RNA sequence: CAGUACGAAUACGAACCGUGAAAGCGUGGCCUAUCGAUCCUUUAGACUUCGGAGUUUGAAGCUAGAGGUGUCAGAAAAGUUA
RNA sequence: AACAAAGCAUUGCGAUGGUCCUCGCGGAUGCUGACGCAAUGUGAUUUCUGCCCAGUGCUCUGAAUGUCAAAGUGAAGAAAUU
RNA sequence: AGGCGCCGUCAACGAGUCGGGUUGUUUGGGAAUGCAGCCCAAAUCGGGCGGUAGACUCCGUCCAAGGCUAAAUACAGGCGAG
């Protein structure tokens, strides 16, 4: 049989994790108290500080407002366009203005939405990273349903009290260009929850992968393996849909 | 005889009647109140009545909450090493019960206290819940009755744990006297297998 | 007049021994449930099918807690 | 492969006849079940999924040849016998017919 | 040669009876049965033996035939009999006495070789078909 | 096989038939002889048996024949290591 | 000359993610969100990357037909066993 | 209060228990040891047992799902001695 494949060892462990303590703080949207057409959630924006964990930029929002519980903060997810001195707002009757965050239900049809809600005071999980926007299709007066298409292209059904912020995530254009150093790759790495370098699994002999064995290095059997497989046994095409370059299209998707 | 024999006669019929209504309300409680809780009342005082049941102080009952299923064997995924008689994880079944383990998680927590006996007090769907008799030994009141002080002899801490309990003895096959018990008494150990 | 056709509490009483006499019956072939089953289905099927649906259920039982507390008392004396 | 008649004359084994008459040819299997026997020692013996010594079934088997075999029914008594040991194969029956002889055609 | 486990021969008792051969009894099923419990025994004593100790057996009364010959109750003079469920009287060998003996079963050339004028006693408990009726009455023996 | 099993032969007797004039021949193939234990299962025949009595159901079993073993006097069974 | 590498492809993943560790809690995923994360193939640039889906792998739809377990359910039936 | 005799008579008699199935473990324990786990599930003059399952009178024994309890046994021996 075999020492464990690397698969395995994302498990836990120190070497698989995130240097977590790294990451700057939970960006979490404000939970309004209630109301806000202008201020009982006004923000300025005062700086824009890179995030580690995801390498796009957050926007440090202070954010004033009072009661006890009253609770205010912090770093929102930064859109495009979003500078120092500009406002905020966070809400139900919040100014349709990029930056500003409210349910879907508020939001015209036909706009550029972020950081969208699964489940309403999730506070935002859909349109995350550099440059991606989800769009807001359809709602009607919707009662029921507000239909966001992600960025893959698939159209998710959401209730329209799910909150989200207009515009697209900044950072975009960040997967154009080539890394051109190992070493760029490397500390991009550190910062992330991976191990890196990656040694090739034909590359190896055959106790540490599958792959691993034979004079020459080639996989030995078929490269595509079984959603059944066990961990340790899946590896390669999971379960591939079809290979090599031609005939499909993007994930069409039905409801 | 008394009014003992109605909520015995409820506690058969788990399912029917007032017994499935108000206790399948009561484990909203049992749900939310821990794996130990000590009471001040028996749910049932019939059994309480008929395992040794005085109030009287050292007196406290208390209700234990024990896991369904079996028992699941270390290590799996560094798995042994050895011949398949002896390979089992799930397959195998504890030999000590479900009653036992509830006795056992009690009186280590009770530690000044031993276990005189337990029941049932029910099971939903991962939780099987027992209620159990610990009576201090160490207070007057037990020491002056004779019908509890047998307890109080040093020969009788942690007798939960030696199988001296009720339950102890039951699956330890000693239910039975004669033919076929021939294998359970005195002990499980006894012959040293000579 | 109807139900039966006819009596009441006596009637009552009858299908009431007739349960027992169908139980002891199946508790001498085992189980309990599935003879519960093969005991009511190896006969005819229709008064007793009824009365069994109920015994397999949930079922009777303040009455059954009233009955057997009299039947306790009335061989107590 | 064996011209063999369903229908032959044969002395009886049996004490009620211990005599000679009429007897009809049948091949054989059932197997058993209802439990008592090796299949309940595996049922049991089982004991870590282990089918074991469940399997002689295999090892993958061939190699071809018998013996008769039959059991032949009296259409007189039901008394009826069994035969001893010579070597065939395989084996043809129908309700025979025949191998006949003559033929011109 | 020798490490007492090449030349020896071979440790425990086996390639004996499979493959090499000789010895045990061997291949076995095979009858098998009744269990530990309804079970044995049955005494069982061949009638030259009481007529071995007739003439010592003088805890044994004599009656209407002569000295020597005595009636005699075989169950009483059977060693181990009390643990045996019956004591039966077997007929090997000559009688050359005049006895008469009580049997719990006997041989049909039991008595006959002791015709030789006897009274051959069945004991109640020989039928056994015989009414303990509830009531009262006839009994087994206990002794060490 | 010089004493060791299954097999095989070479004959009988007992029962039971044929053909045949019958004496006889006929205990598988011109002769020189042409294969399978052991559990289990299968059935055959009759009978035996399963723990108060009583009664049905099956079981357990004797004796005999057929179902795998050609590694043929009987394992359940693929390779590499540089 | 081996490995890594930046660069180039397939594939799984809609979140309580799929995937790894773990009986479990939980954790690692990720306090991230498909311009992201895993699983793999190849290996700067430059010009290119043909034909084959038969076998093997994998995947798709199956409201319909031959095979396809258990239970509950029906038949003989005192059961059970078929 | 206790005993004996007579007199009727009877209640401290313990439920997810007894019992069956599904899946396992263990045992000399076999349809028949003991225990675990999932599902189901009685009766209360009624019930349980007698070495597979089903009518009767019974025969023969015994009242679970509760408990305690001296003495006799062990001590590859702390501690004293032969």
């Amino acid at each position: 049989m075999g020492r464990v494949i690397r698969a395995q060892r994302k498990g836990a462990g120190s070497v698989f994790k995130s240097h977590t303590h790294h990451r700057k703080g939970p960006a979490r949207f404000r939970s309004l108290d209630f109301g806000e057409r202008n201020g009982y959630l006004k923000g300025v924006v005062t700086d824009i500080i890179h995030d580690p964990g995801r390498g796009a930029p957050l926007a440090k929002v202070t954010f004033r407002h009072p009661f006890r519980y009253k609770h205010q903060k912090e770093l929102f997810v930064a859109a495009e366009g979003m500078y120092t001195g500009q406002f905020v707002y966070c809400g139900r009757r919040a100014t349709l203005s990029i930056g500003n965050v409210l349910p879907i239900r508020s939001v015209p049809e036909g706009a550029v939405v972020c950081n969208v809600e699964h489940h309403v005071g999730d506070r935002g999980v859909f349109a995350r990273a550099s440059g991606d926007y989800a769009i807001v299709i359809s709602h009607n007066p919707d009662n029921g349903t507000s239909r966001i298409k992600l960025p893959s292209g698939a159209k998710k059904i959401v209730p329209s009290s799910c909150r989200a912020m207009i515009g697209q995530v900044a950072g975009g254009g960040r997967t154009e260009k080539p890394m051109l150093k190992a070493g760029n790759a490397y500390h991009k790495y550190r910062v992330k929850r991976n191990c890196w370098p990656k040694v090739r699994g034909v590359a190896m002999n055959p106790v540490e992968h599958p792959h691993g064995g034979g004079n020459h290095q080639h996989i030995g059997h078929a490269s595509t393996v079984r959603r059944d497989a066990p961990p340790g046994q899946k590896v390669g095409l999971i379960a591939a849909r079809r290979t090599g370059r031609l005939r499909g299209q993007a994930a069409a998707t039905a409801a | 005889m008394g009014a003992y024999k109605y909520v015995s006669e409820l506690w058969r019929r788990k399912q029917s009647d007032v017994m499935r209504f108000v206790q399948r309300v009561r484990c909203w409680e049992y749900r939310q109140q821990p794996a130990i809780v000590r009471l001040t009342r028996p749910t049932r005082p019939d059994k309480a009545r008929r395992l040794g049941y005085k109030a009287k102080q050292g007196y406290v009952v208390y209700r234990v909450r024990v896991r369904r299923g079996g028992r699941k064997r270390p290590v799996p995924k560094g798995i042994v090493y050895g011949k398949p008689k002896h390979q089992g994880i799930t397959q195998l079944k504890f030999q000590r019960n479900k009653r036992s383990v509830a006795e056992e998680r009690a009186g280590r927590k009770l530690g000044g206290l031993r276990v005189l006996n337990s029941y049932w007090v029910n099971e939903d769907s991962t939780y099987k819940y027992f209620e159990i008799i610990l009576v201090d030994v160490a207070h007057s009141a037990i020491r002056n009755d004779p019908r509890i002080n047998w307890l109080c002899k040093p020969v009788h801490k942690h007798r939960e744990l030696r199988g001296l309990t009720s339950a102890g003895k039951k699956y330890r096959g000693l239910r039975g006297k004669g033919h076929t018990h021939h294998k359970a008494r005195p002990s499980r150990r006894a012959t040293w297998k000579r | 007049g109807t139900k039966r056709v006819h009596f009441v509490r006596n009637l009552i009483r009858e299908v009431a021994g007739f349960a027992p006499y169908e139980k002891r019956i199946t508790e001498l072939l085992k189980v309990g449930k599935d003879k519960r089953a093969l005991k009511v289905a190896k006969r005819k099927l229709g008064t007793h099918k009824r009365a069994k649906k109920k015994r397999e259920e949930m079922s009777s039982v303040l009455r059954k807690m009233r009955s057997a507390g009299g039947g306790a008392g009335d061989k107590k004396k | 492969m064996v011209n063999v008649p369903k229908t032959k004359k044969t002395y009886c084994k049996n004490k009620e006849c211990r005599k000679h008459t009429l007897h009809k040819v049948t091949q054989y299997k059932k197997g058993k079940d209802s439990l008592s026997a090796q299949g309940k020692r595996r049922y049991d013996r089982k004991q870590s999924g282990y089918g074991g010594q469940t399997k002689p079934v295999f090892h993958k088997k061939a190699k071809t040849t018998k013996k008769i075999v039959l059991k032949l029914q009296c259409q007189s008594c039901k008394h009826y016998s069994q035969h001893p040991i010579k070597r065939c194969k395989h084996f043809e029956i129908g309700g025979d017919k025949k191998g006949k002889g003559t033929s011109l055609f | 040669m020798t490490t007492r486990f090449k030349k020896n021969r071979k440790k425990r008792g086996h390639v004996s009876a499979g493959h090499g051969r000789i010895g045990k009894h061997r291949k076995h099923p095979g009858g098998r049965g009744n269990a530990g419990g309804m079970h044995h025994h049955r005494i069982l004593f061949d009638k030259y033996h009481p007529g071995y100790f007739g003439k010592v057996g003088m805890r044994y009364f004599h009656r209407l035939s002569n000295r020597f010959h005595c009636p005699a109750v075989n169950v009483e003079r059977l060693w181990s009999m009390v643990p045996a469920e019956a004591g039966a009287g077997a007929g090997k060998a000559p009688v050359i006495d005049v006895t008469q003996f009580g049997y719990t079963k006997v041989l049909g050339k039991g008595m006959l070789p002791p015709e030789r004028p006897i009274v051959v006693k069945a004991k109640l408990i020989s039928k056994v078909a015989e009414k303990k009726i509830k009531a009262a009455g006839g009994a087994v023996l206990l002794t060490a």
